[PDB]
Parts: C-alpha cells; structure tokens; sequence
C-alpha cells in the first residue's frame, strides 16, 4: 500500500480579468514558470524519476490546447519521459489532477509525479471550448441545462440565505484573504510572475479588494453579465424544483468567485522516491472521493463527496481541523457549512476564490496548497478541500501533515 | 439513389417553349389542392428524371400550379398510421421528394416558382428549392411551414433551406417553431418570395422574364442557391461562430420558458435539426432532418395532432355536427343583450366578421363602453399594422350602442350575454321577443344553466338555442351550441353556420348540467383545488398545470372564475340531485373554497385569491396560503398532479360521451382544446384515452391501468367507467 | 494494491473521413450508444456503484468540447453520482483511460469505472483545438516542432525500411483485417450505429480495402496533406539528426492510419465490484507504463515503454502470446518488431489502424479491447497493447486473460 506525499505545492498569483497583469502571459509560460521554481529549490533532483506532468485546464483550446500539460514538459526542458497529459472535470480539475497522481503513486506504477492546473480565463474564456450540454439542442433540452450562477441563487432561495448573508460571507473573505497576505502566510507558495527580461509583471492576488465594506458590498447589482441574463434559465430551473416560486437573485460578482489567470504545481510521490531525492514531505494523501447531485442546481455535489472521503478515511468532521471549500459562489460555501455544521474558524481560514479569483482548472491544486501551508503553518494535523463542480459532481481530499 | 419509391395518376403536366423553358404545372386530378402524396413524388420524379435527360435542350424552369392554391399540404393519412417499424419507409419518402427538390434545386440552370396561391407547408418547401420566388398578391393566399402544428416538422427540406437562407434563429424563431402562415406582403418582407405580382396571369410571363434577365445578367450565377457557392456565410454565422456560439445555449431554454416544460417533441426536434443541420454540408443537413422528421410521425404526439388539428377538426368544419338536410339561413342583423366582457366580445368579433350588430345594455353608457372594447382592439390593430383605416372604420360603425328595446327591430339574431339568472333570463328575452323578427334566432350565453329551462321564458322555443362564448371573445375559438329540448335542427344548423361565419369553430352539445366545457374544466380545477387542501406547495400545483400543457395554472384560474362563482355552482349541483332524489358526494375541493371565501379571498375581482394582486397585476402566491392548508406536508411526484388534472378531464369528457352530452369525439378533442384549453399535445381529452403513454404502455389499456393506479392512491373518481373497458 | 480487471471492452465501427457513415452522427451519440449497449448486456447491475466515467479525446473542442464524458453521464441518464473526467495525451489517450481506471481501482479510492475514447474526426480534424504551442512561435521554434508523418518517413530512412517494406505491411494489415472480419472475431464488440428511429447507420470498419494490392500501394503518391506538406519541416527535423542526409518520404495514405470517427469503452472494477454485480472477468490489468523518447523523430516511445511494463510485469517478449502496437504509420510498427524481435505472426494480428483507421481519442480503448477478445479466442494468456504518441511519449500496458 503505497502512501503519497506533497513534497511540494505552489502557485502564481491570480491576475485579473480586466486590465490584468497576466493578459499578456500565455498560459504555458505560467506553467513553466512553475517548473522552474521547483527547479531551484531542488537543482539535485533527478527529473528522469518524473514519470508524468497532470494539468487539469478546463478551457483546453488555442492557448491551452495541445495537451498544455506536454508542452510544458517540452518548452521547460523537462525529460521526454516526463509525459504530460491534460484532463477536465470542470472545477474539480486541479485537485482531480492531483487526486489521480496520488492514485497512480498508490498503485505502484508511477513513482514521482507532477500534478496541477492552469487557467488564463481573460485569454480563453470559460466556455470557449463549446461543448455538447450547451451547444446541442437535443442534449441541452433533455438535461435541463442551467447556468451555475442561477443554481447558486436557487441554493439560496431554498436555504433561505439572504443577499446580506451571502455579503457577509464575501466581506469575511476579503479580510481573511488581506490578513493572510499580510500576516505573510502566501510569501513561500506564491511565485511572483517575470517576464523573459526577469522584469516583475505581478506577485500578488489582484482581484482582492481588502477595503471592502458590507455597504459597498450591498450596492452592486446582481449577475447581468454572460450567459445567466440570455433568458429563460430560471423558468428551466423552475421546472425541476417546481415547490419553489421565485428564485432570490443574490448573488453578485462581489460573492461570487473572481475570474483570474493563474496556474499552480504540486509535487507528489512515494515514501521512496522522495528519501531517494532528498525531499522532504510536507503532508500525506490520507484519501480521496468523488461523488454527485442534481446537475439543474449543480453547486451540491460537495456535501456527499466530503461525506464519502470521511468514511474512506475512517474519520468525521470533528476529525478535521481546517476545511477549504472552493468559493464559486457565497450560497454554495454556507450550504456547505451549514449542511456539515462546520464551525466558522475552520472554514476557509486564508480567503478564498471571491476575493482572490478561482482559475477554474488551477483552483483545485492552490487551495489543496493553500492548505499544506496553513495546516503546517498552525501544527495542525488535518485538512479537507472539496470543490463543487458543473454538471453535478464534487471531489473531495483529506490531506494529514507530515 | 432514385427519384422514385416503391398505379397513381399523374399529377404534373409538362410544357417545353419555344426558348427551352420547360414549365412544370402541377394540377392534382384526384383534389382541387396539390398535395405532397404518393401520386406527387411519382409525377415529379418523372418529371425531374427528364429533366435531366433533356438538359441541353432546357435554359430554365418554372413551377406553377393549376389550382386556386400553389401547392398545400402532405399526406396526413399514410404519416398517421406509420407505425414505428415503418420509419425506415417514412425516412425513405422523404429522402426521395428531397432527392427530387435537390436535383431542381442544382440543374446548371434558373428554376422559378409561380405561386399563384396558398404554398404551405410542402407546396413552400417545393418553392423554396427554387431559386427564385414570385407570388400573386391575392385576397386568401398564404406561406409558410405549419408541420409543427401537427407535431411533424418541414422534413422535406424546409427546416434545412430556411436555415440556410435566415440562419438559426431567425429561421426557427419566425418560421419554423410555430409554423406562422404569413400573407405574400409579409412574405416577401422576411424573405420567403423574393418579388410579388398584381395577378395570377402575370406570373408565369414573369417567371419566364426571370429566367431570361438572369441567364443574361448573371450567367455564372443562374441556377446557384446561396449555400451552394463558395464564400457562402451562414446568417448569424455557423453554430462554431463565436458570437452566435454565446447565446446558442439559451436556445433550448428559451423554448422550454415558452412551452413551460410541457411535452413537446417537435418543436425540440426542429431545434436540433435546425443546429445540426447547420453544422454540416447541405446533403448531410438534409438527411440529418428525415430522421427527427421520421422520429415525429412515428411518435404518439404528432399522431394525437394529426388526429385533433387535421381530421377531426376538418371533420367539424365539413359539418359532422351539423343536422343533415337542413339548408341557409341569411343573417341580416344581430342583436347582443348586454355589454360586458362577453356582450361587448361577441359584438366585436361579430361585426368584425361583417355583421350589423345592436349592442343593447341597461344605459347608453354602458352600451358605448362596450364598444370601446371594439374600439380599443381596432385601436392596437391599426398602429401594429394588422388592418386599414378604411376597414376599421367600417367594422366599428356596425356596432350601434343603445338601451332602448326599440333598437332590436330588425334582429334576426338574439345573443343574449348578461347576468347569469334564469328570472332575469326569462325578462330580458320577453321584452324583445315581440320586437325581433319572428324567424329571430333566440341565443343566450350561459355556462350553467340549462337551456331547456330558459327557453321557457319565449313563446317561439324551438328557436331558443345555448350560444356559448369564451372570454377574451375576440380571442377564443370555441362557440359551445347548447341544443334544448325543443331546440330546432334548424335553429342549430343557422347557430352553427354563424359560428364558422364569424371565423370560430362549433362543437354541438345536447342540454345537461355544465354543458361540456363547463363542467369539464370544472373537473380541472377542483382537482387542484383537492391538492391544495391535501397539503401540497401551490408552487407546484401551479407547475404542474404548466408542464402538463395547460394555458394557464389552475390556482390562478380559479381566482379568474371567482370562487363565490364556484361555490354557487356547487351550491346549485347538490340541490340538482338532491331535489331530484339522488346522492351527491362532495368533491374535496369546495372545503378548500370555502375556506378561501371564509377568509375573504374570492378571487381576483375581489382583489385577493390564491394570488395577490396590485395595479391590475398579479403578485405571487398569497404567503398565507401555506399555513392555511399546511402546504409540504404533502409532497407526490409532479407527474402525479400532472396525470391527476388530466385524468380527471379525460373521464369526465368520456362521461360526456356516454350521457349523450357529446355525439363524436371529433367534438370532445377540438371543444376541449378550443374551448378550455385542454394541451394540444393530447390531442383532446378523448384522444388523450387512445394515445396515452406511460410507465405501462400505449393506448386505451394503459390509460385504464394508470387511471386504477390514480384510483388506488387518490380517490375513487379515478376509476375508469365501464366503456373504455374491455 | 487492488486488482484492476476488464469486464466489458466494446467499440463503435470506424467511420471513414470522406463522405463517412458517422459523420452525421455526433460524438456525443458515439459514446452514449455504447453506454446503452452495456446496459443491455447488463440491465440489471446498479449503475450507482459506478464511479467514474473516463474518455479520452485529443480533440475536445466544439462537439467534443465541454466534458464529452460528464455530458454522457448526463445525456444517458446514468446516476449523476457517477462523474465523468476528459483526458488528453495525444494518441494514447484511449489507453491512458483505461490505465487511469485501473490505477483509480488499484489505490482503492475507486470501484467500477468507465474507460475509453471518443474521436469524431470527420467533424473535429486534428489540431481543432489549436495548441499552446503551434500558436507559440517561441515554444515551436525551440522544440523542433515536426509533424508525426515526418517522422516516420525519418524512422525508415534510419532503419532501412524502403517504400516496398513499408507498404508490405500496409497490405499484411488490411488482409488481417478481413480475415477478422471474415471469421466473425468482431461480431460481439463491434456494436453498430443506428440512429434516433433504430435505422442502421453503420456497422462495419467502412475505412477498410480488403482488395488492397502491392501494385495498387506502390501508386500512391507520398503524404501531401495536413501539416507536412507546408515548408519547413524536413530541415527542422534533419537540423536535429544532423547525420542523415535526406529523408526517404515513403509513407502514403495507404501505409498510414486512416482518419476515421468512433468510440469505445472498457468497463474496469475490483473483484468485489464484479462478485457483487455478477460481471464476468474477462482479463486482468496487469501492468502499465509510460515512457518516451525524442519528440522529433516522435514516434520511436513505444520501445521503452514496453520494455517497461515487460520489466515492471517481470516478464520478457518471450512471456507475451499477442503483441497489439496502433499503425500510426508502417514504419514505426517495422521498427518496433525489429527492436525487440517480435515475432510475426505475434504482431496485430487482427489488423489495424491502416486497414481499419485510427480514431485518435478511442483507438487506446479499441486496440485494447481487440486484444481482449482475441485473447479469449485463440484461449491464450498474455498480450501487450502500446500505441506511440506526439511529442515522443509512449504508453503500453499487459492484460492476462482469466
Ligand atoms: N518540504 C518543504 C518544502 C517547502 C516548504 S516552504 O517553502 O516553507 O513552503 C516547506 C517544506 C517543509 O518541509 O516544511
Ligand atoms: N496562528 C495560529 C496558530 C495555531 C492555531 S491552532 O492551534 O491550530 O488553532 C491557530 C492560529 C490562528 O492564527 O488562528
Ligand atoms: N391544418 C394543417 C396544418 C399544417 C399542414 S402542413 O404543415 O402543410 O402539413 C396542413 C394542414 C391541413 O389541414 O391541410
Ligand atoms: N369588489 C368586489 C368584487 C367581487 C366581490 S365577490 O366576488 O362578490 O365576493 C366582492 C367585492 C368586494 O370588494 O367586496
Ligand atoms: N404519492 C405520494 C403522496 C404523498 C406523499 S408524502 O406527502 O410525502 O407522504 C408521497 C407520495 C409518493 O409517491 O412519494
Ligand atoms: N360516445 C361516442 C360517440 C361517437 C364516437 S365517434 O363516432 O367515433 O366520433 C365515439 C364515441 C366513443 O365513446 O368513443
Ligand atoms: N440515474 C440512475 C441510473 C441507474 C440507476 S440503477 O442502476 O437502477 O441503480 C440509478 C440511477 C439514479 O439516478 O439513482
Ligand atoms: N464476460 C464476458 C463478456 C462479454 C463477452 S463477448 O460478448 O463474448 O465478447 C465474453 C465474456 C466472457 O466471459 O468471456
Ligand atoms: N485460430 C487460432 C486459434 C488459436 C491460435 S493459438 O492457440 O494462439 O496458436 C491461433 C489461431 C490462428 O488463427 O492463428
């Protein structure tokens, strides 16, 4: 029974979407970047004993076509038989990225292992890749296709989670986000971003705005921008959860997650592997577990994919010390509170993606590292990170220190 | 490949001139309309395979037509009895009639469509292989693809070339979703006819002229459609377009908010052949369309509306309720008692329809504001364009408002439309009876009350007769012909020719309590009224009436119907059989009304009901409704409610039957679709028995087993009666 | 850890490029037809004990864009439990499916999953979804980008293979090929395509030419479409083998994978999974590997990693009775046999896709599952299914017939 470890976990900062600093980085250069920092905190290291490079990207086309994964393994200068292979779970990707690496460590068949994510959403916007639950009248009629947001402000309505209740929880992320930047939690993990003259383009989260107030946070209008304002949505919505009159319309992009570039690497691999090249391991894989719900409300899948990895593990929720939530939406992360009574200071203790962006394919492996540092950071022993996921699913990951 | 599918008389004649210009004149001998049937695709195949086998002796073509029509309308009578082993041969014929269109349609050279009259359907997808459009501007001629109104689709090339020439959204939204005819006008301004003539006798000499200026003007060009040149650019761009790629996934949602999730396959399927129709090759597309075609016409939907809006609503119209032998009476002037909603409804649609009407009411006020009802719907149909000033200004001055008796002098035509009341009834009749002719049609707009007991009150009863309208009037295309006991085949059949005069559509319904419709709908809505009181969300009574195809939910009727209404109903219905020695078992719902009116809350008119209401609008569910009737704490499946509402018309018109109420189904399908709002997609109350589909199975057995499943778990009116049995 | 088994291994028939059956049919169909053909032959195992639903597709753009695997969760009605994950390593993405399924079932954090591919390249060709690095001159000018068909014509000129060797195989394959079909070995797994009213749209390898000749290959003309006939390429590839003169353009359209559309999928589980839903085992997992070589001559990893999995299965090619490597091109086949002595009659027995094409994203999947059944057939115990891959990555994996 091979364990896995993180013997390393790190990430760019997060650029904006408009007027960002990243917008003039192709998405592969953040990934090499990446290489090259663990590169420099292990000039030692065999990279012949790295057996494959696992990118979750969830928009895989133009700049992030071609197995992004491959070309990072080739532009970096990276061995041949490193691989490189790119997946999509949606949301889930970054951390299916390094759930599957872990799993490929603890079947024996691979022995060092890359694993990660990368997202430059203002180059390739989310749904540039098309698809068939959105583009294919028959499928998209049958399944009852509806934007994540609305599912968002259903979860919402049904909860009865006031537009002040979900405010509350982005202004609490805004601060905590601030006090872990300032505090000097994120100083080791995140990368600052250079260009090829070595000259700064960014080292920090610009999407946060640490100076948010409830009363700022109270005068913005509700999602009108994309795809949740073509229409009929809500009526669709409506017909599967017919005991519900009128959806509450609280969600804003200021409880709602950032869209950013960014990208993140964690470094994973055997007991074995990592004595054989000095490494030493910052936490243990204890389990992983994907599970599902209703694909029209979308944001629930979290709630039995965290329920699945306890009892994998053998554990419950008075067994964790921090829980990391992915924050796609303020609704999603109270429902999930809510649904497992987390107590509040465990609860995405460092901010989370509304105030300092969720780069779809990358957010699962930096708030997975996010944890690897905090957990260590607080001699805590255990962390859970889940995220939910488009089309229904959720997976989830407990991560113990070493 | 062939022209041909595998007898029938020749339907098209051909005619080689002097230039080459061969003219195809398609003339039917066995109809007085061309029709794409078996005999067409025959005919047509010869006439195409020579076509082509004369190709160098032939500069251009012209299709037209000998009959009053182009060319309107498919054969109704093989798709509904094909079968779901027969879509192989339903793929097949209409594989072959584009094989056919597809061959016109890229000759080398010119082909022009004379449209002398109504293209529909078909007839315009023949017209639309052609490359060029010129249509006669005459009075009754119409375009446009209806297929989807018989749950098909324009599966012979219609839903393809129209994407091509429109894109997918203009194509579908304005064309091919609710299959809209559209005048030649209105025609030529979309882009279905490219140009219009005066008269039908200009047509094929400028169908020829076409022809000629184009193999000059444009030699490289002639006999080339859009899409097949080589920078040809999708309206709207193609489904990988970025900008149309934006907002393509709203489509299919767009189409569930309009149809409210109830079951429509057609409209889906043309969505889908429409988007991956244009994702492909013009051949590919073709193909891609027979097969949602042929997974329609073998489905259960568009054989309950092949049933309903082709046979027996032509049935009706040919008159299968009209008594036999009888001949035509003319109408010279009509006179309405009382100018309300329905008074002032039926003297609009009345004088729209060219009659002179006397609107007679308690005061000359309220006579003239019932022609203000006339006036403000002429009102919003001059500046929306859909009539003339000249014609306005006639129809409203056949309306004379008055309140003196005196003014019915000359009425051969009495509708009686004010308080439902059998004492105000009876005066209101005596007062005119001697003052209108005395062949004078004796008409009363009740809902309620039986006409035997109202036509009493006349001395001349075997013209008294049930007319019964549908609010909006103007709106509604049912008239419900109540026959009395005395009530004369005459009196009925010139009630029912009125009817088809004034453009709605006559079912014949012998005297009884509630009539057909009434007590029909009535069935509707107290079976939602039941669920209220059992404990389930309004929210999802309401989606329940939606998605299960009705009009409108049924809480947010009965606030429109007014619960006092419905409580007198009640209140008249117990006495109706307990005065006559019999037993009445209260249906759930009338606790549940009188509780509603026990709190004030009658209705809309009132201004509170299951609904709130604010500025003449409707504001949600009154929120005192859940703790009322303790709404969750009874949660059944939503195909539960939705078989519940349906299963109860669906009896009640089967018991209509059995009393002699209803004579045909013909009447039960299209009086419960017009006149109640039964969904389309049954195809009537009547035929929702023979087409139901479920969990079981399909037809009459499975609707008894799920109607004994429905008795098991809500209530003994669920039980099916004896006649559909075995 | 666990042992990983094969309990159903079907696939769709290829669909050929022009004027193709399939190509009316969209991908997104391929997949859900044999997810309804499981169900058949299954109907009633409870889909809520799987997992995992996991394609591979090189090519996930437009109808393959948007997780084709979670819209074929969601379009067949299967459990929304049930996940659904698109992956991405070039040509072994069918195979690295099913190796991902099995390791998932290996580490134990997974039970039944899916695997397999899709690739409808009628209507989504090759490159569609660009590539974070042909867009990138920077990336492409420093790897030595060449296209796969160059190659191979540099794989023969170094090796010796002529346009005579080559096309020799070209002609062994499409024999092969008809004899299977001939003697009925595909009747059970190939599971024809029919369309929404049960008519059959296909239901044989259309791409095939069972009459193919020696003086019929020898007149086609070399590769002259797609990439490799633009400028560059034959200096860029012999800048990096310096020693070679010239290549030798031997490799024709009848000696290459043919551009096909079809799918395929391999249910994968546990002992348990199988004993609990009465599934027969048909052939156990018994060991994957990934390795590479040079990207460059790109098509030369399939040796190491096969020498691999032979050494990490503790077997040698002695030990193996079936040896199922994808005709990409004649050559890179002829030069794997020559490397490690494979025995001719040992070697794609069934043909290949030259004969029967080489739909990208499923052609991992399909192989497989040709070896699954032929295994059973002539009742022997081993085979070993490798396919090369773009920028020089290979994957192969051992099945032990049960
Ligand atoms: N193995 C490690 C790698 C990186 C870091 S960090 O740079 O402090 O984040 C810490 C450790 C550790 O052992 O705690
Ligand atoms: N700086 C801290 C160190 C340790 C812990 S705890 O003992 O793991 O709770 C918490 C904190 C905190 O900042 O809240
Ligand atoms: N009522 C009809 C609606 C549509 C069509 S069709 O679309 O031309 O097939 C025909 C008719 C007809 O009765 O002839
Ligand atoms: N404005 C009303 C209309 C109708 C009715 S009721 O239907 O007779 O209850 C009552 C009122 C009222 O205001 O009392
Ligand atoms: N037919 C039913 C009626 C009532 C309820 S209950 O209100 O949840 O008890 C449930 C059902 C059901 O089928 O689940
Ligand atoms: N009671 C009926 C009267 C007439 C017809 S009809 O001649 O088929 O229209 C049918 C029925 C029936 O009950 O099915
Ligand atoms: N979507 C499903 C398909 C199959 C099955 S099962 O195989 O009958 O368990 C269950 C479900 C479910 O939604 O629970
Ligand atoms: N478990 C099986 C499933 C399918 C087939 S096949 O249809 O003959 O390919 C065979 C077996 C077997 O036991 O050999
Ligand atoms: N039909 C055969 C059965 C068995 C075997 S063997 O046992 O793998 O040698 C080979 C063949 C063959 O066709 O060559």
């Amino acid at each position: 029974s091979e364990e896995a470890f993180i013997y390393e976990a790190i990430r760019t900062p997060r650029g904006k979407q408009k007027n960002g600093s990243l917008h003039e980085v192709k998405p592969l250069s953040l990934v090499v970047g990446l290489i090259d920092e663990l590169r420099k905190r292990h000039p030692d290291l065999d990279e012949n004993l790295i057996s494959d490079v696992i990118l979750g990207c969830v928009s895989p086309v133009g700049d992030q076509g071609g197995d992004i994964a491959r070309a990072a393994v080739l532009a970096s200068g990276m061995p041949v038989t490193s691989g490189g292979v790119q997946l999509n779970r949606f949301c889930a990707s970054g951390l299916e990225a390094v759930n599957t690496a872990a799993q490929k460590v603890r079947s024996g068949w691979d022995d060092l292992v890359l694993a990660g994510g990368v997202e430059s959403m203002s180059r390739v916007p989310m749904g540039s890749d098309g698809g068939a639950m959105g583009l294919d009248p028959a499928t998209n009629y049958d399944v009852m296709f509806v934007p994540q947001s609305i599912g968002a402000d259903l979860i919402a309505t049904i909860e009865g989670f006031s537009r002040e209740d979900v405010d509350a929880y982005a202004l609490r992320s805004q601060q905590k986000a601030a006090e872990a930047w300032s505090g000097g939690y994120f100083a080791k993990s995140v990368v600052p971003v250079r260009d090829q003259n070595g000259l700064l383009i960014l080292d920090h989260d610009e999407h946060m705005r640490p100076d948010t107030t409830k009363e700022g946070l109270a005068k913005l209008k509700p999602a009108f921008e994309g795809l949740a304002a073509l229409g009929g949505f809500d009526d669709v919505a409506l017909q599967k959860y017919h005991w519900v009159e009128k959806i509450n319309h609280v969600h804003t992009g200021g409880n709602s997650s950032g869209i950013v570039d960014g990208a993140a690497l964690v470094m994973i691999g055997s007991a074995a592997a990592g004595k054989l090249q000095g490494l030493t391991p910052r936490a243990r894989i204890v389990a992983t577990a994907t599970s599902g719900a209703d694909p029209v409300i979308m944001l629930t899948g979290p709630t039995p994919a965290t329920r699945k990895v306890l009892d994998r593990a053998g554990l419950t929720v008075d067994d964790i010390d921090l829980f990391e939530l992915n924050e796609a939406f303020a609704s999603v992360v109270l429902k999930f509170q809510k649904d497992l009574n987390i107590p509040d200071e465990k609860l995405n203790v460092n901010g989370g993606a509304i105030a300092m962006g969720h780069p779809l394919g990358a957010t699962g492996a930096m708030i997975l590292g996010t944890m690897v540092d905090e957990l260590e950071r607080r001699n805590a022993r255990r962390a859970l990170i889940t995220l939910c996921i488009g089309g229904g699913m959720g997976v989830a990951t407990i991560i113990e220190r070493v | 490949s062939s022209h041909h599918h595998h007898m029938p008389d020749n339907t098209i004649q051909w005619d080689k001139d002097a230039d080459g210009i061969v003219t195809l004149t398609m003339d039917d001998p066995s109809g007085s309309t061309n029709v794409m049937n078996e005999a067409y695709i025959e005919s047509m195949g010869k006439a195409v395979d020579r076509l082509v086998a004369e190709k160098d002796s032939i500069t251009g073509v012209v299709v037209a037509s000998a009959k009053k029509t182009f060319f309107a309308g498919g054969d109704v009578k093989t798709m509904i009895q094909a079968r779901p082993e027969d879509a192989g041969d339903v793929f097949n014929t209409v594989e072959t009639i584009k094989r056919q269109l597809r061959t016109l349609e890229t000759l080398g050279k010119p082909v022009v469509a004379a449209i002398n009259g109504a293209a529909l359907g078909g007839g315009l997808e023949i017209a639309l292989a052609c490359h060029h459009r010129i249509a006669a501007d005459v009075k009754g001629s119409q375009l446009g693809l209806p297929e989807v109104t018989l749950g098909l689709l324009p599966g012979g090339g219609g839903v393809t070339r129209t994407v091509r020439m429109f894109g997918i959204q203009n194509a579908f939204v304005s064309v091919l979703a609710q299959g809209t005819r559209f005048k030649p006008a209105k025609a030529k301004e979309i882009g279905l006819v490219d140009e219009l003539v005066a008269t039908v006798e200009e047509l094929v000499p400028a169908a020829k002229a076409w022809i000629k200026e184009e193999l000059k003007a444009n030699p490289d060009g002639a006999g080339v459609q859009p899409w097949d040149k080589k920078g040809y650019k999708m309206p709207g761009g193609t489904p990988s377009s970025p900008g149309l790629a934006a907002i393509l996934p709203s489509f299919p949602s767009n189409l569930r908010k309009q149809l409210k999730g109830a079951p429509m396959p057609a409209p889906r399927a043309i969505l889908a052949a429409a988007v991956e129709g244009a994702q492909v090759d013009f051949d590919t597309a073709s193909r891609i369309e027979s097969r949602y075609f042929a997974s329609l016409v073998t489905g259960q939907v568009a054989k309950n509306m092949m049933q309903a809006f082709f046979f027996d609503l032509q049935a009706i119209n040919a008159g299968g309720s009209r008594p036999e032998g009888i001949g035509k009476t003319p109408i010279k002037r009509i006179g309405v008692l009382g100018a309300g909603m329905m008074g002032a409804g039926i003297a609009y649609v009345s004088a729209k329809a060219g009659y002179e009407v006397v609107l007679k009411d308690v005061s000359l006020e309220a006579a003239a504001k019932g022609k203000g009802y006339s006036e403000k719907l002429e009102a919003k149909a001059l500046e929306r364009g859909r009539t003339t000033q000249e014609r306005s200004d006639a129809l409203l001055a056949r309306i004379t408002p008055t309140a003196d008796a005196a003014d019915f002098k000359g009425v051969d035509f009495v509708i009686e439309a004010v308080f439902e009341n059998q004492e105000l009834k009876h005066k209101v009749f005596g007062e005119i009876e001697d003052i209108v002719e005395p062949n004078a049609i004796l008409g009363s707009n009740t809902s309620t009350l039986p006409i035997t007991g109202l036509a009493t009150g006349v001395k001349r009863q075997e013209d008294f007769i049930g007319i019964h309208f549908f609010s909006p009037v103007d709106k509604m295309p049912l008239v419900e012909i109540i026959k009395g006991e005395k009530t004369s085949d005459e009196a009925l059949a010139r009630v029912f020719d009125y009817t088809l005069a004034i453009g709605k559509t006559p079912i014949v319904v012998n005297d009884s309590r509630g009539f057909f419709t009434s007590r029909v709908i009535g069935t509707f809505v107290n079976e939602a009224l039941a669920m209220l009181g059992e404990g389930v969300e309004p929210a999802s009574i309401e989606q329940a009436g939606s998605q299960a195809g009705y009009p409108a939910p049924p809480l947010q009727l009965s606030d429109e119907l007014n619960l006092e209404l419905m409580h007198k109903i009640a209140v008249a219905t117990r006495k109706g059989v307990e005065d006559a020695g019999g037993t009445y078992q209260p249906h759930p719902a009338e606790a549940v009304v009188e509780k509603m009116i026990e709190l004030g809350r009658s209705g809309r008119l009132k201004g509170a009901g299951f609904y709130e209401y604010a500025d003449g609008k409707r504001s949600g569910l009154w929120p005192g409704l859940r703790e009322t009737f303790k709404s969750g704490s009874s949660q059944p499946p939503l195909q539960d409610m939705i078989d519940r509402m349906l299963f109860a018309e669906a009896l009640e018109t089967q018991k209509c039957l059995d009393e002699g109420v209803l004579t045909s189904t013909a009447d039960a399908n299209i009086g419960s679709i017009m006149g109640i709002g039964f969904p389309p997609w049954t195809g009537g109350s009547a035929q929702f028995i023979v087409g139901y589909s479920g969990p079981a199975g399909t037809g009459k057995a499975a609707f008894v087993a799920r109607a004994r499943e429905l008795a098991a778990a809500y209530g003994d009116r669920f039980l099916p009666p004896e006649s559909l049995l075995s």
